[PDB]
C-alpha cells in the first residue's frame, strides 16, 4: 500500500452500509407491523386516501 | 489542503445537522397521527349521533 492518512478502502464499504441500514429498518418495521406505510414517510397519498 | 480540510469538516457537520429536520418530521408526525385518529373518532359518534 502507499496511502494510510486517509484508508479511502475501508471507508467506501461504510456508504454503502449506511444505505443498507434504511432498508433494513424499514423492511423490519413494515414486517412488525401488518402494515405497509407505517408512517408519513412513504408515499402520502396511499395513506391519505 | 486546508480548504479541503475546512470544507470536509463544514459537510460533515452539516450531514450530521440535516438528520435533526427528519427527527423532528418524525416528532410531528407521531404528535398529529393523535389528531387524526381524534378527529376519526369524533367523525365516528357524531356520524352516530346524526
Amino acid at each position: 500500500a502507499q496511502v494510510i492518512n486517509t484508508n479511502s478502502l475501508s471507508l467506501i464499504t461504510q456508504n454503502n452500509i449506511n444505505k443498507n441500514q434504511s432498508a433494513l429498518s424499514s423492511s423490519i418495521e413494515r414486517l412488525s407491523s401488518g402494515l405497509r406505510i407505517n408512517s408519513a414517510k412513504d408515499d402520502a397519498a396511499g395513506q391519505a386516501i | 489542503a486546508n480548504r479541503f480540510t475546512s470544507n470536509i469538516k463544514g459537510l460533515t457537520q452539516a450531514a450530521r445537522n440535516a438528520n435533526d429536520g427528519i427527527s423532528v418530521a418524525q416528532t410531528t408526525e407521531g404528535a398529529l397521527s393523535e389528531i387524526n385518529n381524534n378527529l376519526q373518532r369524533i367523525r365516528e359518534l357524531t356520524v352516530q349521533a346524526s
